[PDB]
């Protein structure tokens, strides 16, 4: 809080911490893609991709 | 260098030159575009009996040499005599396609043919990968149409051919109106063509083939994925020029400006080909060759590859295609002029070599469609006045934003979707 309740340091400070989150979100978004990328994504019949893939 | 054609009630056509030997044939305006998805490979076995050891030993006494060949718009049946025997090389034709054409078809010459191309074209489709490809290609570029048909015939129409079937066919298509009798050698026109109207009887005369539908050009790709096989083998092409097109030597240039490669001949890395930059850092192939390839109805105008470097095939494609692109928008004077000079000799070398049996089916192939053969010295005339404005107004028709046929077999799994390649036909602009 910054202080006995939720005043203006509070808001002050959740402004600040909300422009700042997102960013932290795209770069776990870069991690999310690079997981992906290693093994590729699933599909509906949850066997194999590697014998027919298209670009 | 001449051309003598005359109608007495068959047409001769022939071309003498003081060489050696003489070649004499007859030459049918039908092959394997004539025949059907089921009786597909009768031509082929017409061929091999033709050339049986039986029919072969018959000619090898008297000193005859036999030759024979199939073809998409045509077929060939050819002795080769010293040059004197210019007369015994027409009995040995008359012997065969009126006496024998009846005694050739017994039934343990046939059995014993029969199991020997089957032999032959399984043998083929087990290892000869490239021409297999090309034959591909021109089965699903042509697909349900008379080009599609492949000259050696399938293993299954081939196995189920019977006696009446190769009978059927004979007497349908080895008609006088559908035949060409050809000389070549060295021997005259009035020496051949006075031992022809010397007997008459006229064999099955008035008589005309049968009738069919057109060919024609489908975009579309058959892809034969074999992991086992060290390398790929690709071919690619647009629908090209029917013989007696216009621009039937404007594609024979542009396909001479990409010409074709091996890159295990130093002098192969060498030639003057734009392409040759790109595809050499990495090696992108052992080799390549563009074609022009004409028939009655239609063409293929494209390029076959292989290659071991399995995981830039589209590095390959990609480069060639782009090459390509150029003969709509960029394609150098310089580049026009050394086709013109390559075309001339690869010309020359094809009109004459040192051997008439190559001669009577190019004379042959060209009488049968056009009714004379166009010199080799109006040929030169004709490639020679070829501008680079002649070769972009063919690209921006025949290139350019046009369907491909594509036809692959052994490691493909990195030759990309058709998509990828048919926008490849084209560049961005503003
Ligand atoms: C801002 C959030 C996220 C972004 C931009 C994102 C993006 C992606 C992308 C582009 C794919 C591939 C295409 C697809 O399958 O839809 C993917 C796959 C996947 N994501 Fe996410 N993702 C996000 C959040 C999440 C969350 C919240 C979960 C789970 C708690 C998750 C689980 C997965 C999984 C398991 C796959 C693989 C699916 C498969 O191939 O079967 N993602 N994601």
């Amino acid at each position: 809080w910054g202080g006995f309740s939720v005043s203006n340091p509070t808001i002050q400070r959740f402004f600040a911490l909300h422009y700042l989150v997102p960013f932290i979100i795209a770069a776990m978004v870069i991690m999310h893609l690079m997981a992906l990328h290693i093994h590729g994504s699933s599909n509906p019949l949850g066997i194999t991709g590697n014998l027919d893939r298209i670009p | 260098a001449e051309v003598t054609q005359l109608s007495n009630g068959i047409v001769v056509a022939t071309e003498h030159n003081p060489a050696h030997t003489a070649s004499v044939g007859v030459v049918f305006g039908s092959g394997a575009a004539n025949e059907n998805p089921y009786n597909n490979g009768v031509s082929n076995l017409w061929k091999n009996i033709f050339l049986s050891k039986e029919n072969s030993a018959v000619a090898a006494k008297e000193g005859l040499a036999l030759s024979s060949n199939i073809s998409r718009d045509f077929q060939s049946y050819i002795v080769s005599s010293l040059p004197g025997s210019t007369d015994k090389s027409l009995d040995f034709l008359n012997q065969s396609f009126i006496q024998q054409k009846a005694n050739l078809l017994s039934s343990s010459n046939f059995e014993a043919t029969k199991k020997s191309v089957l032999k032959q074209v399984q043998d083929f489709e087990d290892n000869d990968h490239p021409n297999r490809v090309l034959e591909h290609l021109h089965s699903t570029a042509f697909q349900n149409t008379p080009l599609s048909l492949p000259t050696r015939g399938t293993l299954e129409s081939l196995e189920n051919l019977v006696v009446a079937d190769l009978e059927s066919f004979a007497n349908n298509h080895f008609l006088n109106s559908n035949a060409v009798v050809v000389g070549t050698g060295n021997i005259k026109h009035e020496d051949l063509v006075n031992s022809i109207e010397s007997k008459n009887l006229s064999l099955q005369t008035g008589t005309k083939p049968v009738l069919k539908k057109k060919a024609a050009f489908l975009g579309s790709e058959v892809r034969l994925r074999d992991d086992t096989l060290p390398k790929a083998w690709i071919s690619l092409a647009v629908e090209g020029e029917p013989v007696n097109s216009p621009n039937y030597f404007v594609a024979k240039l542009a396909a001479q400006i990409f010409g074709s490669y091996n890159a295990f001949e130093p002098a192969s890395r060498l030639q003057g080909i734009k392409l040759l930059d790109n595809i050499q850092e990495y090696q992108l192939c052992d080799n390549f060759n563009h074609f022009s390839l004409s028939y009655k109805d239609s063409g293929l105008w494209g390029f076959s590859t292989a290659t071991r470097n399995v995981t830039m095939i589209d590095d390959l494609i990609h480069f060639t295609l782009k090459q390509w692109n150029r003969l709509t928008i960029s394609v150098t004077d310089t580049e026009v002029e050394r086709a013109k000079s390559l075309l001339k000799l690869q010309l020359g070398q094809l009109y004459e070599s040192g051997n008439p049996v190559n001669d009577a089916n190019l004379l042959g192939a060209e009488v049968l469609i056009k009714g004379s053969k166009l010199s080799l010295g109006e040929a030169f005339k004709k490639i020679d006045a070829i501008t680079v404005k002649d070769v972009k107004a063919w690209a921006g028709k025949r290139l350019w934003d046009q369907d491909i046929a594509i036809a692959g077999t052994g490691q493909i799994e990195g030759l990309l979707d058709y998509m990828r390649i048919r926008s490849d036909m084209s560049m961005m602009r503003w």
